[PDB]
């Protein structure tokens, strides 16, 4: 519930009443690449220059970019009232707080391979059963550590987390000892 | 729906979120339950005080902070808390919340009066000032209690106040055919078990059948959240409010102590993002005293007599608690380190203690005269003992050195015995009537008493049993 | 004994494992400093689970935000990767519980150390288990023994009863804990030794005297180093408090010495302030009277629906410069069961123990103590309260009254039966003996300061000559006179001993 | 070798450093950070880490002069926690706060290396056996024994006598028992730490040449120094007193003066670390850093550790929590109250709360116990008549009263030990006496043999025979 | 942290910050609790101006911030 979540449910739930979902989701997509980099992010980020600069450099990265006018206005919002310092943050859990609100649930299953699709849908459906989500934003990456087996992460970031890889040499070697 | 979140649990104070459709107001009781350490069925009720935007709201909670999870559903009740009042919520011990915790049978729990309610104006008041008798010898001497007042009782470090409450209990309940409540308010747990163990003794409670106890027991534990014991003087007080306006009998409060309400009031406030104040407490010590002490007002409609006992940290009068209280006080009763490092009891400073009720026209003008020449000698002897100290009585010139003998019996014949605290003492106590305190001290003020040793006067009723007492003394010098 | 017999047990241990279901909440750790872990992610955190890091130094998640979890380092996790998979445990805290406790140095996570070797425990007891309930339980009627003479005669302790110790530092507050540890050698009392905050070369040397009294058989020390971490040094009490409620549970009534508890306060006031919870008066935080609260309150007596036995209680409160008036000797007097002083004037002074009875108090009374002493001396108490107040008044010495010399001498003679050598635990026949011997006044003729030699050569002579008094009042607990004729007797006898010479 | 990178924030003497996202280093270990200077580049700005804050950053504590370095500078993870010279090189050498010999000689030999802080020793490896042994200054071997290898603690305020009684003490023991013998000077004034090196020098414990035979470590750390430097230099004599008591196995001698100002240092930094603070002004973990700092002095099965430390009370402030945690983690107690000194004994110790457990029957003897007894007795009683005798004069009191006024008096003025460091001071060439005239001197005085000899006839003499033959003087010069 | 942390005034000011003006007619409450309320909007208000609550039950605002009057 911080000042970015805010900001960014703010921002979702004005969206989820316009009915620009989706367009703003790819908007926040194209304006954290554009903040991917540190110039015009330092640009903003500074206080010392010009407000009216800003403003006019921001109006016209949205016109040239071709941008909603409800993501257009709130960072006009967010360069009035400062909190354009935080803009690393605001997106990166802006795009979270959409997730949220469209319920699709990311569950990064890392693994050790990479894992048949069809059971990819088959964990997802079994993830969307255990948490009565929307969509489940299945996410994979190849972990070395892990042994073999499944590794999932679900829950709001990280939270919830079940292993089959490393977990049963674990068990093994902590039960054993006692 | 109303189902929110808990985002936030920081000690007893809980963080609550709810969606933009429904925002509850103040003081309504939310009820997170269903789970538990062990997967049981546990309940946890909590109110709320501050409401921090975003349709969120802290909440402090009536019960411990173990169980519950942050992003649990709760249940608002679309209402303040309500407390289960009547003459079947007599007799049993319950909670805060109203359960009742003496773990046999609940009480029937159909009328529940809500626990925050307003407080009774003055044209509602009875003005009607009365003189109230309770049988201890300081106190219907020199701090006369109204029947229909309120009472309290500024104690220090753990001396005298409790075993007090206890002996003017025994003293008075069987007195006042009206409703009467103890309200266990921070109290020691097993001080308070002690209490019921009385009640169940001499038939207060009446073990055997209830709901004909004109007592109620309500208590809240000192290991129980400051959120609940910030809410059990409310139980209390809305049980004996229950009594004053529906029942309008009279009505006998005794609760204990109100300082540890003031303490759980302070300890959530410093956690539910609030600045701190003057030493000890909360910003808003002052409208809690004032919720509480315009709430216990003997009403035109019913009498009430609300007593309370008044621990002050650091036994002393510039704590801004007792600093309030003194001025939400009406009778009150200070206790001292010193008369009880001497042993005498009720260790009450006279000097300190006064009341409303002490006007001449109200107790005999010649009552008057005693307890303004006992009040005189006694803080002329305490003005004296530190010259005394350093230069000794035999030096102090004569015209004071009769007088701070007399003074010196004065003290310790006041001290009297209790029926409760002869396992403290040796001797079973004495009921004392005010006659006969008048006429002793009459006695000794005079000075037709000054041939008596002193501790002839140590730790008795009567005159007369300290004439005897005397002349026991002097059996024993010439043996 | 090497790589030849334990690969059966081996095989024992991996063949027939878990391999659970079990999800578990997992947090990514954003924000170690100083002994806390303020850990990103990690939602469904139970507040009181013990949280498992990358290392093993596990901790207690306290506080709890939106964001962040507030999270203690039980054990200093001296590296902890950001980001590391900190998942918690599920279970809160709990305690395994034994008998075989009895003698082992045992640390705050349950761990014996005494080097002994590692108990088997089958319970798992709570961290924060209540205290029984109001109904539940029986006022403190039976007698718990000090083997000091001054607490037992005027303010007695009683099976239940929590006393509270108290006084300032360097007077003995330990020497007497640990005397009325080992005063207890026949009464079925396990003492729980909760040592807190202080040098761990005390906590040896009142280990090593516990050894030499013998009564490290029964008893149970949480040691605690002063190095350890301030949640655990503050936790430990806890685990005392839970570990005395496994006896106390079945019907064994038990002791528990906390020791001390301002380095509770203090070791907890370290914690909440690291943990950002703001402070109230004194710069503590509000809630140690809580802390404390729910420690004093889960010791108690129960009564004989659930076991009738007792955890009397004794956390000693270390106050500086002799003051009540600083914070937590303002909470625990008001959440004790009375408390007793131990003024440096009174130690220094010779009376040791130093309980002067003007300051202290016991707040339960006779009731807690037996009923032989009672009809003795209930009065005692207030006479020395009366002889301490006009001995202060003797000071103008000047004429002073016949009736009120033989009270001073009397009350002089009192106190100097009052005073007892190191470590002497008296039999409590013997308190009883010298508690007549004073309140019948046979030693107020004879020689004032001579009354410690009068007093060894009078229970020499009672404890040689008719031990059969001391025998027939323990078992009936009474001051009959049958007492009364063995005791005037042997008085009679002894006082010609001792005139001659 | 390990991770480099760049300093983010410095504030002040504390320093805020990022980091690769990848790996962050441990916590309490240090690295130094090379940054800039005028002449080169030197490495003398080592750190060491307190508090990895978030955004792969640690806030880390300095040890040196924090000016002319820059955030953004290219600091070095060495990875380890703060190593430090051990040994042999250590004895005679006047080293420093990361042990480099700041005493003019060569760089000592890193074969023999540890960490700056360890765990604390085990609850068996702490010893059993009261050991006491004497001084030489009579007021402490009358009523506050000294348990070797515990604690030693030295209170009281300023110009109360304290450092100048560690010299003593270490004018003592430094040619008696105790097998290798650490100083360690925490805040010290750093002309008086080379003064007491040159008293060491001319002494001759320490080794002009041949310095390996030196049996002292004087490992001061200077009260100039930034409060990360004084932070960590009780560490430092710790961890080669710990050395000493586990490589050499030697009882060693761990004179340390002042910890208060250890503390201190630890305050000033929490307070730029933004941890909030505590009793009136310290640091809130003032517990647990003082509670390292003593869990790890122990005797150990074959070290006994014997420290002397000193505690600076604050404004004479025995209800702070600087003397309230120390005087609860050490055994002997020794307060100096100042209005003694301002009477003038020296050394200024009261009796009252200068105490011990080693005053205990069965490790001094019951004969010297009851003796220490029938001192503090009569002590005690003239303070609680003191109060009152101060206001109002003297003959109101019995003539008991004002014979054992008389006789306190006696005891405190018959206590003013000479020093015998202290003739350059005041110009008397200071006595050492032992345990025959601990007991003799107060039975003397208890019996009523020295009884008419006036309060100076045993002022400023130790031995009751010198004073006797001080009383003879006086009586002859009249 | 900020002011206004609340995202329904920040919802109604993305959707209709478009102008360079203010409020200034009424507003809503922001934050309430404890008997004072940080309230939002009805920007010229007087130091002291008494203050027409929902429910009536009126007071005087002191606290007047940028985003939200007290
Ligand atoms: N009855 C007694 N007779 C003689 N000496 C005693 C007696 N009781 C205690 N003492 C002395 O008191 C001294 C201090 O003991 P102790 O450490 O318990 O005091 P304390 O106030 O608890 O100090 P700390 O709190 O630092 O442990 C001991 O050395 C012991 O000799
Ligand atoms: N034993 C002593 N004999 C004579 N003079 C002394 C003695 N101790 C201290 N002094 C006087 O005190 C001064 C030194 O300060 P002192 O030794 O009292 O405190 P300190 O040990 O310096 O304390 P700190 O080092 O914490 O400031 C000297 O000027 C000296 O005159
Ligand atoms: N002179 C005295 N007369 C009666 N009781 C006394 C006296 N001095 C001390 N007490 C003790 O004080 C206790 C009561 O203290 P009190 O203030 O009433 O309760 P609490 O200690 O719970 O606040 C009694 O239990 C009793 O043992």
């Amino acid at each position: 519930d911080s000042t970015a979540s805010r900001y960014a449910s703010a921002l979702a739930d004005v969206a989820d009443v316009t009915g620009t979902l989706e367009a703003t989701n790819s908007d926040v997509e194209k304006l954290i690449r554009i903040f991917s980099e540190e110039p015009v992010y330092y640009f903003f980020a500074n206080p010392v220059i010009s407000i009216d600069n800003k403003r006019s450099v921001l109006d016209e990265i949205i016109t040239t970019s071709g941008l909603q006018p409800h993501t257009a206005n709130f960072i006009n919002i967010l360069i009035d009232s400062e909190r354009i310092n935080l803009v690393k943050e605001i997106l990166n859990e802006f795009e979270d707080v959409f997730n949220k609100i469209t319920g699709t649930e990311v569950a990064v299953v890392t693994s050790v391979v990479k894992l048949e699709n069809d059971h990819l849908a088959q964990i997802a459906k079994g993830v969307q059963k255990i948490t009565g989500a929307k969509n489940v934003r299945i996410k994979t990456v190849i972990d070395p550590s892990l042994v073999a087996g499944f590794t999932i992460r679900y829950g709001n970031e990280g939270s919830k987390l079940v292993d089959m890889s490393v977990k049963k040499q674990l068990e093994e070697i902590a039960a054993q000892l006692e | 729906k109303n189902l929110g979140r808990i985002a936030q649990i920081i000690g007893p104070v809980l963080d609550v979120a709810f969606p933009p459709g429904k925002m509850p107001n103040i003081y309504n009781a939310l009820i997170v339950k269903g789970r538990d350490t062990a997967g049981q069925p546990m309940n946890v009720t909590c109110e709320v005080q501050q409401l921090l935007g975003n349709n969120r709201v802290r909440a402090v909670a009536m019960s411990a902070t173990d169980g519950l999870t942050r992003g649990m559903e709760v249940i608002d009740t679309g209402a303040p808390l309500s407390v289960p009042v009547g003459g079947a919520t007599l007799g049993r011990i319950f909670n805060v919340l109203g359960e009742p915790v003496d773990n046999l049978g609940p009480v029937d729990t159909r009328t529940t009066s809500p626990i925050h309610r307003s407080a009774p104006a003055f044209t509602q008041l009875d003005t009607k000032l009365s003189i109230f008798e309770t049988g201890i010898k300081v106190v219907d001497l020199l701090a006369p209690y109204r029947r229909g007042g309120k009472i309290g009782l500024f104690g220090g470090a753990g001396v005298g106040k409790t075993v007090l409450i206890m002996e003017l209990i025994n003293n008075i309940a069987k007195a006042h055919g009206g409703v009467s409540v103890f309200g266990g308010v921070g109290e020691r747990t097993r001080e308070g078990n002690d209490l019921y163990m009385e009640m169940k003794e001499s038939g207060v409670i009446n073990e055997q059948n209830i709901a004909e106890s004109k007592v109620a027991l309500v208590y809240g534990q000192m290991n129980e959240p400051p959120g609940a014991r910030m809410r059990v003087g409310l139980t209390a007080l809305t049980m004996a409010e229950y009594f004053r306006d529906v029942n309008e009998q009279d009505v006998l409060l005794f609760i204990d102590n109100i300082f540890r309400f003031v303490q759980a009031g302070s300890e959530v406030s410093a956690l539910l993002g609030r600045m701190p104040s003057a030493v000890g407490y909360q910003p808003t010590l002052s409208t809690e005293m004032g919720s509480l002490q315009e709430r216990i007002t003997s009403t035109k409609e019913g009498s009430i007599t609300s007593i309370q006992a008044v621990y002050v940290p650091a036994d002393d009068l510039t704590d801004p608690a007792p600093a309030t209280t003194f001025a939400h006080l009406d009778a009150t009763t200070v206790l001292s380190r010193g008369l009880a490092a001497k042993g005498i009891y009720p260790a009450v400073d006279p000097l300190d203690s006064t009341s409303t009720m002490l006007q001449p026209r109200i107790v005999g003008e010649e009552h008057y005269e005693i307890a303004q020449r006992v009040k005189e000698t006694l803080q002329r002897y305490k003005e004296l003992q530190d010259i005394i100290a350093i230069l000794g009585l035999d030096e102090l010139s004569e015209e004071d050195r009769l007088t701070v003998a007399r003074a010196r019996k004065i003290e310790r014949f006041l001290s009297q015995p209790f029926f409760v605290a002869e396992v403290f003492t040796g001797s079973p106590g004495k009921y004392v009537g005010l006659a006969e305190t008048i006429r002793g001290f009459q006695l000794i003020l005079s000075g037709e008493l000054d041939s008596l040793p002193e501790q002839a006067f140590y730790l008795v009723g009567n005159i007369d049993e300290a004439t005897a007492k005397a002349m026991n003394l002097e059996m024993e010098s010439k043996l | 004994i090497r790589a030849d017999e334990i690969s059966k047990i081996i095989r024992e241990r991996i063949e027939g494992y878990n391999r659970e279901v079990k999800v578990v909440n997992t947090g990514t750790v954003l924000q170690v400093g100083d002994g806390i872990a303020r850990i990103h992610g990690l939602d469904e955190v139970m507040a009181g689970e013990l949280v498992e890091f990358e290392e093993g130094t596990i901790g207690i998640a306290l506080n709890l935000e939106s964001n962040n979890v507030g999270v203690v380092l039980m054990g200093d996790g001296l590296m902890i990767q950001e980001g590391s998979s900190v998942k918690a445990t599920g279970r809160i805290a709990q305690i395994p519980v034994s008998e075989a406790y009895l003698g082992r140095v045992i640390n705050a996570l349950a761990k014996p150390i005494d080097g002994r070797g590692e108990i088997t425990a089958s319970e798992s007891r709570l961290i924060e288990s209540p205290a029984p309930g109001i109904m539940s339980r029986r006022s403190v009627y039976e007698p718990l023994q000090t083997g000091l003479i001054a607490i037992d005669a005027m303010i007695p302790v009683g099976r239940g009863q929590r006393e509270l110790i108290i006084g300032d530092r360097q007077t003995g507050k330990t020497a007497v804990a640990t005397d009325t540890i080992l005063n207890q050698q026949g009464q079925n009392v396990i003492c729980v030794y909760v040592a807190i905050g202080q040098k761990a070369s005390s906590v040896a040397q009142v280990v090593t005297n516990f050894q030499e009294r013998g009564a490290m058989e029964y008893t149970i020390v949480v040691a605690e180093t002063a190095d350890s971490p301030a949640t655990l040094q503050y936790l430990a009490p806890y685990t005392g408090a839970a570990l005395a409620e496994y006896f106390m549970y079945r019907e064994r009534h038990t002791l528990i010495i906390y020791d001390d508890l301002s380095k509770q306060a203090q070791a907890y006031r370290q914690m909440s302030l690291l943990l950002r919870r703001p402070p109230g008066r004194e710069a503590y935080p509000g809630d140690v009277f809580y802390l404390h609260s729910r420690l004093l309150e889960r010791a108690a007596k129960l009564s004989s629906l659930l076991g009738e036995g007792s955890m009397t209680a004794l956390p000693i409160v270390e106050t500086q410069a002799g003051d009540v008036s600083a914070y937590i000797p303002t909470n625990v007097i008001s959440i004790t069961d009375g408390q007793i002083f131990l003024s440096a004037d009174l130690f220094n002074a010779g009376i040791r123990p130093a309980i002067n009875v003007g300051i202290s108090v016991s707040r339960v009374g006779s009731a807690a103590q037996i009923k032989a002493m009672k009809k003795v001396a209930g009065k005692l108490k207030l006479e020395l309260a009366q002889f301490a107040e006009l001995e202060a008044f003797a000071q103008f010495a000047s004429d002073l009254d016949k009736a009120t010399q033989n009270q001073l001498a009397r009350g002089q003679r009192l106190r100097e039966l009052l005073k007892q050598p190191q470590s002497a635990p008296l039999t409590v026949e013997e308190q009883v003996m010298t508690i007549y011997t004073g309140t019948n006044g046979y030693l107020d003729s004879l020689e004032l300061d001579q009354v410690r030699k009068y007093l060894v050569e009078l229970r020499t002579y009672v404890k040689t000559n008719k031990p059969e008094f001391q025998e027939i009042i323990s078992s009936t607990k009474t001051f009959t006179e049958e007492a009364e004729a063995l005791l005037k007797e042997a008085i009679q006898e002894q006082m010609e001993r001792f005139l001659l010479q």
